[PDB]
């Protein structure tokens, strides 16, 4: 469960500047071994930032073609890896091409979704000698990003609360009707989540609660009471005010997400090729 | 040293969640999916499913890193 | 790593285990996945009824996992005839692996592989879940099961019948074999097959009817059998008093459903009346 998850205690932190802070002090480690093993050769945080996000929506493509079929709940725990894995690390030391794949394989295996090895990489679209290397280097990079992960390998999602939340607002919540008509725009504004860095700053259960919400007031209703007559939080309105204050506070994380752009996604796809060519 | 049952004290951060057995008369199950008779046969009831997406639905809602 | 790798302990099909300094270390398809399995469930969870993983850490496709070593299991007790078995003692043994199984199907987790050598006892006399490769989350509608999880003299008669969606039951059922197992010094049923597996279970408990479990028809392996009567609890269990006949009845529930969960278990007037479970320091060492 989240509320007693290594999730919660270990990989939800109190900002982005903290993992603005693990992100750029993982790019001088890099830096200074690279240094130390002998340039604008290096890349910088946010062209790392914006590498990795590119990189994410790779995943997703991969995941999302994949056959047979994948869960939602291995697509979220290998986005999920792979946003843990680089806060810490380096996509100049380890590629995310790489790092990606090994996400999709220890998601798979982690979350019981069987599937065997020559039919993983089958997915892949290479010739049979690039699916056994690629198959190679998965096998080589599946340790190191269980290690990186500190061995934490359950992911708590947001499409279980979302459902409970939608189980809960059907039962509890007669003022909004139908609210199977929150779920398409809730799951959009879910999939906006997940492109930000929300996912290590708040709790499943409130980014789905976030999500519906938003979808609720993009329809126009305005469902303040759920949270004060249902989750009974007009009986501790600090936390009321809190738990707004989160919604608002992913809102704007949606808001101000940045794509990354063709142009600048090849300069620094050259320039990541460059340095794993010296590494 | 008689033994006296004590529940389980867990924290979760998050409203409350109705207890399994009475799902059924606040009107939960109506919007679960029905157990088919197989499912019933071993011992899986819609109760589970909507306990546990209550649950997670409500886990960690208040809690703040 | 920072392990003496002391003593061997054993060796099983995915891994070997040493005794370590206190800890036990177990070491194209990559990593293993009971290793995986074992380690991403036994992360979440933490609770003195159940094994505590320590650390982690491997090289190449080969990890090793780090447990608190345990001295004893209830396999070696049930087993030993020099120590007696007192009424105490089995309601702590009881008691504890009903409160780790609580707690960890409160996490909506089943076992799987409940058995007396699967329950763990160290020198403070702490029982313990260990053991879970076989385990997986519960509660899902979208997961599909098989059944020939639990070896076989434990395993369930929905499990034996193939239910392919079980809740704590498959537990509940082992554990109630386990009590048996305590309680007569031997494998309460002890089959060599799947079909004489059921066979004893109806030759003992009765030949379940459409009464007792509305639905056992509708399970995929379903046999219909002879009409046993059963063997009455109280013959069996001759040494058994009413409120352990109880307990013993509602974890022999054919009805998985109707079969007592694990706080419905611990809630029964058994674990309250005398005489109260054996203190953990007090339990006999094999
Ligand atoms: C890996 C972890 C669960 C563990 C901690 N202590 N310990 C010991 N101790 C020696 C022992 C145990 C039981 C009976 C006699 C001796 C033995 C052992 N053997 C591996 C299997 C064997 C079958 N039963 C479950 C065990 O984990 N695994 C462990």
């Amino acid at each position: 469960m989240y509320h007693n998850s290594s999730q919660k205690r270990h990989w939800t932190f109190s900002s982005e500047e903290q993992l603005a802070r693990l992100r750029a002090d993982a790019n001088r480690k890099f830096r200074c071994k690279a240094v130390a093993n002998g340039d604008p050769v290096f890349l910088e945080p946010h062209e790392e930032m914006t590498l990795c996000k590119y990189y994410e929506k790779r995943l997703l493509e991969f995941c999302s073609v994949f056959k047979p079929a994948m869960p939602r709940s291995v697509v979220g725990t290998a986005c999920m890896y792979f946003k843990r894995f680089y806060l810490n690390n380096s996509v100049m030391e380890y590629h995310p091409r790489i790092i990606m794949l090994t996400c999709a394989f220890l998601a798979c295996k982690v979350d019981e979704f069987n599937v065997s090895s020559p039919q993983f990489v089958g997915n892949l679209r290479e010739s049979p000698l690039g699916q056994e290397k690629a198959l190679e280097q998965i096998l080589e990079y599946e340790l190191l990003l269980i290690q990186q992960l500190n061995f934490h390998l359950i992911v708590h999602n947001p499409y279980r609360p979302f459902e409970g939340f939608l189980i809960d607002l059907k039962t509890r919540y007669p003022i909004l009707e139908n609210p199977e008509i929150l779920r398409k725009t809730a799951d959009d504004f879910l999939n906006r989540i997940a492109l930000t860095d929300a996912y290590l700053l708040y709790t499943p259960s409130q980014i789905a609660l976030t999500a519906i919400l938003s979808s609720a007031s993009r329809a126009g209703i305005t469902m303040e009471s759920y949270l004060s007559e249902s989750l009974m939080l007009k009986e501790n309105r600090t936390c009321l005010s809190q738990l707004l204050d989160i919604m608002k506070s992913m809102r704007n994380l949606v808001k101000k997400y940045e794509p990354p752009r063709s142009e600048e996604v090849a300069v620094l796809k050259q320039k990541l090729e460059r340095c794993h060519s010296a590494e | 040293a008689l033994y006296e049952y004590q529940p389980l004290q867990i924290e979760t951060y998050g409203p409350h969640v109705p207890e399994l057995e009475m799902l059924g008369r606040l009107g939960y199950l109506n919007h679960v999916r029905a157990a088919s008779p197989q499912d019933l046969a071993g011992g899986y009831t819609s109760s589970l499913a909507c306990h546990r997406a209550l649950q997670d639905a409500f886990s960690g809602l208040f809690w703040q890193p | 790593k920072r392990y003496e790798k002391l003593d061997f302990l054993g060796e099983g099909q995915f891994a070997t285990v040493y005794k370590a300094r206190i800890v036990a270390i177990k070491k194209k398809d990559g990593i293993n996945r009971t290793a995986l399995r074992e380690i991403k469930l036994l992360q979440e969870l933490s609770h003195p009824n159940i094994i505590g993983l320590l650390d982690a850490f491997g090289h190449k496709s080969n990890i090793s996992l780090v447990f608190d070593f345990m001295e004893t299991d209830l396999e070696v007790i049930i087993k030993d005839n020099s120590l007696v078995l007192t009424p105490s003692h089995i309601k702590a043994y009881m008691l504890m692996t009903l409160q780790g199984l609580e707690y960890l199907h409160q996490h909506w987790i089943l076992h799987r592989d409940l058995k007396p050598n699967n329950l763990l006892l160290d020198e403070n006399g702490v029982l313990k879940l260990a053991d879970f490769g076989l385990a997986k989350s519960f509660g899902s509608p979208n997961r599909a099961y098989t059944h020939q999880v639990v070896t076989r003299w434990y395993r369930a008669p929905e499990l034996l019948f193939g239910a392919r969606m079980y809740g704590v039951g498959v537990d509940m059922w082992a554990v109630g074999c386990i009590l048996a197992e305590l309680l007569l010094r031997v494998p309460f049923l002890p089959g060599d097959s799947d079909l004489d597996q059921l066979t004893r279970i109806f030759e003992t408990l009765g030949t379940p009817t459409e009464e007792q479990w509305p639905d056992m028809c509708s399970l995929p392996d379903y046999v219909t059998f002879k009409s046993f009567p059963g063997i009455p609890l109280h013959h069996i269990f001759s040494a058994a008093g009413d409120d352990l006949l109880d307990l013993i009845q509602g974890l022999f529930l054919f009805n998985p459903c109707a079969r007592i969960t694990a706080t419905q278990a611990l809630k029964m007037k058994y674990f309250s009346n005398r005489p109260g479970p054996t203190p953990g320091c007090q339990l006999p060492r094999p």
